[PDB]
């Protein structure tokens, strides 16, 4: 029952062999399995739904820490524990080639960095080629995700939107690819990177 | 709004203390770049009064005025000596002293405005012009009549709009709407009876000049 | 001066209210909200009841489905 | 909002964000934050009693944003009775950031819909939930034995409707059980489980469900499921709406829309 | 209710504070927007006593009096010097000084009412008219007998209701009801005996004029 | 209970200050209707002492008394000059001055009570009546003996109960149980040695007259 | 207390509510709120320190309410050793509201049961849970395997009782392992899983379960499941009870109550 | 940015206070461990003004001036006595007194720089050289024409860049940029007219020297 | 710490606990609480902005205590770039309580591992979790169709390895897609899904997984799954590691370790 | 000493205790 | 103390065709139905 609001899926990508929705709930929930498998993030700006695919690099905004002097702690790093990475991430996904039946594909973590193992089920029917590729991608992306930063943005810069991509200089170090997670847009905006 | 017209006696006003509050600031980063954000309603005047009430009977009259307002129904008139004269306080206030503006041939109405400054004067519209101190001068000559002052409005309307390139100069005493900050009223009377007195000044009463929201 | 309320129940209310109506994976860390997919059509079974909402598939999937309006039975010769 | 960004960069910025609000009824209130009322695009936004709380909740919809905007209740702008009525409920307010310095630059900070409404003796609190939150409510698309035709004349239903529906004027105001006139005995019991949209009065086509339609002296006493929103005076025009039990048999008896029957009875 | 009438000594009252207490403000948004909330029935007064005790024996008497009510049981009678005179401290109160109202031919009962303010006056009914200062007047002549004054009520009832066109004017001293704000009382008495002291100003005795709900 | 009997010297009591605290209030709505709810234990006196300790040796004696109590074991006796005389302080205290009550022919025991105020006197039972100031008067004549005073009790028991309609009048000095508010004792001693001193007044020591809870 | 409501209207009310408490022992302590002790309706309520804490938690049983009254410990009213014993635990307290102004009108504001007790060196705090909370505990009515002869003498169980029960005295006190006398060698191992109610002493017929009964010289030595509450003197009067294993065969051998065996040995 | 240059009267400045604001400390663990955080570009100066107004008319002028900027729009020109003299209060400032730098043959532009301290001096570029106190000097001779002084910039540009080996020395009065710390202004004016007073000092007018971001 | 307890008992105790920290690299930092540097057991612990410990959480492993020993970051002791690298991550810090009064008495208060680490511009915040927490991570021992050999050459795998593995030097630094030289065309695609441990540079044998190993001009362009930790300069030595998809076919083709496949694919 | 007891464990405990022993449909609202 | 509620575990065990489930790896004496592994197709001697 969406009211025909424009949904822009240009960033969004991916193919589903098949999907079934026994109960149609919220559209975001319906698309939530799609979001993990294809790799997408759903956001809405000004009544238009921008599905910015995860790592689709829709746009990266470059900002300088030295320039941002709103708060003393602009260099706070929200670094992750990095203590919980699955060595094995078996994914139970229906395989279209294998008679449209659920099968398990284990994503393999790179090298030796692991913190226990977690396995994720998938509703989406995916091909064997897709299988063990998407699952593997998620593990790698997450390690990068664990490294993170917190910064404060001026009111003058209204460019950043939550879910956008950024390339913020650390001042001490060169710009690190970042993803805006939440901005308290207003006079003072705190950005989660 | 029409409001409630109750004058604040100049004598009670005598001895009072005032403060000025501006609402525009909201600065930016520590880079040295500061951005001024303005939400309007700036430069309001806050007044602490009740001074110079002399004997308690006179204080009772002010108290009666407070009772008449009943928690400031609408707005309450206050006379400001500082703004009363368009010119300096010793200097005479004249139509020439304050220049309202220039007519375009259609400008029947001119607001009485106090321009606070030179380069970028902050204008204070006068809601209530004290009557009889109003002098209107057209560029050609002082205007005896035809300017219709709306006392609640603060707007003088020429029946015949001043022609293009005609300066309008008007000077008048300033009566300003004030709404009391606090419902409670502090009272200093010092007693009478055998120990006859009447405290000369009641304690500060917070009354705030308020630019009414339109 | 009376009894409980704030000591426990009031405490429950204050703590609960912020949590109940506030802002809306271990590997992920961010915990961005995504719904891990269920088994879905795997081991689909022909449930006799049609009361359950239909699958409404949006893509190619294999569904056992729900029996609807089976026409009674044809009892030609049981024994 | 690009120029607005420039205004902030210059530092010559005065905030005039106008919280234009469109209620369920469709009445619009500008409600500008700026203390001097600004007509932006021909829309005066009220300086008086405009809810502030400008930042409130500001995600991009990953988190549905309910912008909490407690505001002084202004009787003129907002009416408590209307809030109780629910005209104010489901009010979509588009928050456009505007600058007093420049009327031309209007950038919508967000599109919000009041979802949670709270009231106080002289002030009120509103949670401006985003469109995703409303969209995210789960319908479930249930398919089952009873006709899912439900409201007749819907696109799925393709109901002819027409002749059975009738219009009547209230003869007695009894709250939920108001007696009405102008309804035939045959019409009664066909309007059972129906609606009685009131053309007359504030309802203007808003109708409480008729729990029971029973023929009585002086027209049909209509027992609504609930008391009508707003006090309904006698003589207010109402359009009685045929009510279907939406049972496959009932659907068949009343209309027999086999092509559009949404009742799948057997298993 | 019936309440209690217990006199507060005038000498102790001589040493007493006076502060006007008024409510009904609760304004709205600070954008210059003002909304007048109405608490209703306000205009109470605040007092601090004990400065009039003079000596230890008198101090004991007030303390005993506070004990009598055991914490403001019901009402307490307080002499208010300010409201005692319907006219002025230097001018005698008269029946004519305060206008009770006008009889309509059915208006048997008139509460003593103190009108404060002029254009929008607030009228205060007086619970206890001080005895012997109560004088009734009619437009034709000062009115003597036939008016039944309910001392607790503050209502004067003409046995034959005054006809339309006669103004009822009554001025009387005000024995205002009071309820102590705080149960705790500070005692400054100065030890006597060999010292032979005693204190004229016991501090921190707080009372609030109370408009009793009837 | 029996408690601990330790007298507080009146000389040490000299110069001390006190406050009176009442526990009955618990008022209702702002309608003007107020309900008084009493939980009892009202009108307790709080005393700040340590004054008049003269030289340090005298101060040491009070300190020794504080040590004897050891954190106020049980209760500590304090003699109050204000209550010592049933009559006014200059006036002589007599059996006649305080009237205990009227015998019914079975009323052997009469509590010594200080009635405060007249209309609704708050009665202070006297736990300890100072010995030898006790005078008992029967309605017919002053009673030399047969009234058995219980010093801890504060009750005088007539061996033969006074007959119906017989007034009993008894006047005595008042000794009141007091428990110190604070365990710590503030000491001003003034150094002696070559610059000989001894602080006449030590800082206030909080000791509270306590109505013991049974 | 109807008059007390009238007293509330007058405002001339002094509260004299007394927190009468009946424990498992049934001893009653008035603990009246009023500082001067008041005897109400034939119950003397001493002015023991009243239990007063924070704010009233009142729901009419929709939600069970535990009232956390905090009472300064009074040695006469409460003993820590008894609290440890639990004689105090399970106490039921009825709060009866009375007026000092009027002794005659007494009404029970609420009936509550002490449940959770927290002790301090000189003070204690207790939770007065409502009766629904205790009722809310779930028995579950499970039926499987072992016979429900269970505790002997249960009315449903309908045990013969009679001869098996015995009377004994304690030869020695060893806490859990106390040696007892007056018990036959035959009685031992039949009293295994039994109870040893002690008529003598504080227990007064309260008995720790005998985990094991083994005959020893000097009389049977009884090993209880748990050490007895309170120190038990040697020679205290005791009652010895049989223990039912509840095995269907055991139930049959010992009593053979076929009529009342909730046993399902073969399924 | 372009900013605004609005003069602050020197007489008012005479009343104004001076404080030094310095940052960049944030040290490490207090175990005797110290780390120097660098905020960067600090050394602002704090001031409180309005104390030099002297009379009501002048007080009005500053107030109007504050209104002109409507809350510190952009920059405000402040006369700083301390920075005005490159040399000493009793010693005349000279071009030679402050060393701008040395021309390298390509160095056309030199900002006026105030070097404070010796071994590790901090140099402050001056936004506004006071007009007419600006003198340029070269090692060979004091430099006259051909230097283009950007008054807003504070940069002096030689049309022909000075060759290597000639020292550029410039000393000028410092018209420092200021931004008011607080929008609120406290008005101490003393009622004039019949009172004929006026006030020398107005309190609470804080300003911060602002290092404007270019 | 027995003598340390004695030191506390005497009251002659000065705390010199040294937070010896061994990182994943194995470099050790003294980090002593005592301001004067103490050479306990040879190792010198300097205060070095020692991480501050304030609220003691001690549970004997029932709860792993992750002490948030966030102290002012010491640049000399700890490097942010290394933290980003993760060399500091998984640092095992053994907190040994020592006394300045006596160097000899050293008792480990606890053994801890930094797990959750956060940074500030001049400060750091780190959680020193106890060893049970890491041990408690759940592996699950999953058994499924693909070879569970995983990384080759493990004791379970018993992989021959050897000849297929090769060593290469980077020719171009392209971050994740760096082109390398010294690898044969046959070697390419055998290193697909492999690792590229970098002998050269800070990595010192730490290798990003090779997502793709496609042969190109000037040696094989190696597309790593992720950008290498630390900036890898061209010409850095690297050891290419064969990557096995672990598909039964892949396992068979590359090595055919039927004896140790750990794969159960055909059903 | 050690750190985080108050920051995490204490924080849960303080919130938890009131909830644990505290007072006992979307359409319903009242719940 | 932290605890895990007791699972049904071995009781009512059934053979499972899917290989996603990990093996039991028992360390004591338990009876396990297990999961069917590598069934050698089927021998269809007579289909009907």
């Amino acid at each position: 029952g969406l009211i025909s609001a424009d949904i822009d899926t240009s960033r969004a990508y991916g193919q589903a062999d098949g999907y079934a929705a026994p109960a149609p709930l919220g559209l975001g929930d319906y698309a939530q399995p799609f979001e993990v498998a294809l790799g997408l993030q759903t956001t809405e700006t000004g009544g238009a739904l921008v599905i910015e695919a995860k790592p689709a690099a829709p746009l990266a905004a470059d900002v300088i820490e030295a320039d941002l002097v709103d708060t003393p702690a602009i260099y706070t790093l929200t670094r992750g524990a990095l203590e919980d990475t699955p060595a094995a991430a078996i994914v139970r996904f229906r395989d279209g080639l294998s008679d449209y039946e659920i099968t398990a594909a284990r994503a393999r973590i790179g090298a030796g960095k692991e913190g226990g193992s977690a396995t994720a089920d998938l509703a989406l029917v995916l091909d064997g080629d897709r299988g063990n590729a998407a699952a593997e991608m998620v593990l790698r992306a997450a390690l990068t995700s664990r490294e993170s930063l917190s910064v404060t943005l001026p009111r003058s810069a209204t460019t950043l939107r939550p879910g956008s991509l950024v390339e913020v200089t650390l001042g001490t170090e060169a710009r690190r690819l970042f993803l805006v997670d939440r901005v308290v847009d207003g006079q003072a905006r705190e950005v989660t990177l | 709004m029409q409001f409630i017209d109750v004058e604040f006696p100049r004598d009670i006003a005598a001895g009072c203390q005032a403060v000025l509050t501006r609402r525009d600031e909201v600065v930016t980063l520590a880079s040295g770049r500061e951005e001024v954000n303005s939400r309007w309603a700036d430069t309001r005047r806050s007044w602490d009064a009740g001074l110079g009430v002399r004997d308690e009977a006179d204080l009772a009259q002010v108290v009666a005025l407070f009772e008449e307002v009943r928690g400031r129904l609408y707005a309450f008139r206050f006379r400001d000596w500082l703004d009363w004269r368009t010119a300096a306080t010793r200097a005479p206030i004249t139509a020439t002293d304050q220049p309202l503006g220039l007519g375009d041939g259609s400008r029947t109405a001119f607001q009485v405005v106090k321009v606070y400054g030179a380069v970028n004067p902050y204008t204070r519209p006068l809601s209530l012009p004290h009557p009889g101190t109003v002098r209107v001068a057209l560029d050609g000559v002082t205007q005896p009549s035809g300017w219709t002052l709306t006392a609640p409005g603060g707007v003088i309307t020429f029946d015949t709009p001043p022609a293009l390139g005609v300066t309008v100069t008007a000077g008048c005493s300033f009566d300003v709407p004030v709404r009391f900050s606090d419902p409670e009223l502090a009272v200093q009377w010092a007693y009478f009876r055998e120990g006859q007195a009447g405290l000369a000044q009641a304690p500060s009463i917070p009354l705030i000049e308020v630019r009414l929201d339109p | 001066a009376t009894v409980l309320l704030a000591a426990a129940g009031g405490a429950i209310g204050t703590s609960l209210g912020g949590a109940l109506f506030g802002i809306s994976a271990r590997l992920s860390g961010g915990g961005t909200i995504k719904q891990t997919g269920p088994r879905l059509d795997s081991l689909e079974v022909m449930v006799s009841q049609e009361g359950t909402p239909l699958a409404d598939i949006s893509g190619r999937v294999a569904v056992a489905g729900t029996v609807i309006w089976a026409t009674k039975l044809e009892e030609i010769a049981r024994t | 909002m690009t120029d607005y960004t420039d205004h902030l960069a210059t530092g010559c910025t005065t905030l005039a964000r106008c919280y234009i609000l469109t209620r369920r009824d469709g009445v619009v209130m500008g409600f500008t934050d700026h203390d001097r009322d600004i007509d932006l695009d021909g829309t005066r936004c009220a300086a008086g009693a405009a809810l502030d709380a400008s930042t409130a909740a500001r995600s991009l919809g990953i988190t549905p944003d309910d912008m909490d905007a407690g505001g002084a209740l202004s009787a003129d702008a907002i009416t408590e009775a209307d809030l109780r009525a629910g005209r104010y409920d489901g009010a979509q307010v588009e928050v456009w950031e505007v600058n007093w310095t420049d009327p031309a630059v209007r950038g919508r900070l967000g599109v919000y819909t009041i979802g949670q409404v709270e009231r106080g003796p002289l002030a009120f609190r509103a949670e401006l939930r985003t469109r995703p939150a409303l969209w995210n409510r789960p319908e479930g698309r249930i398919h089952t034995a009873l006709c899912d035709v439900d409201r007749l004349g819907d696109h799925r239903c393709k109901l002819a409707l027409g002749p059975w529906q009738s219009a009547a004027t209230v003869i007695e105001a009894d709250g939920a059980d108001l007696i009405v006139s102008g309804l035939d005995e045959t019409a009664s019991n066909i309007f059972d489980r129906g609606v009685l949209d009131w053309t007359g009065g504030a309802n203007a086509g808003t109708g409480s469900d008729i729990r029971v339609a029973r023929p009585v002296a002086g027209g049909v006493r209509v027992s609504l499921w609930s008391a009508p929103p707003f006090p309904i005076t006698a003589g207010d025009t109402a359009n009685a709406t045929v009510g279907c039990d939406r049972t496959a048999d009932t659907c068949r008896n009343r209309f027999d829309n086999l092509a559009n029957f949404r009742g799948f009875p057997l298993m």
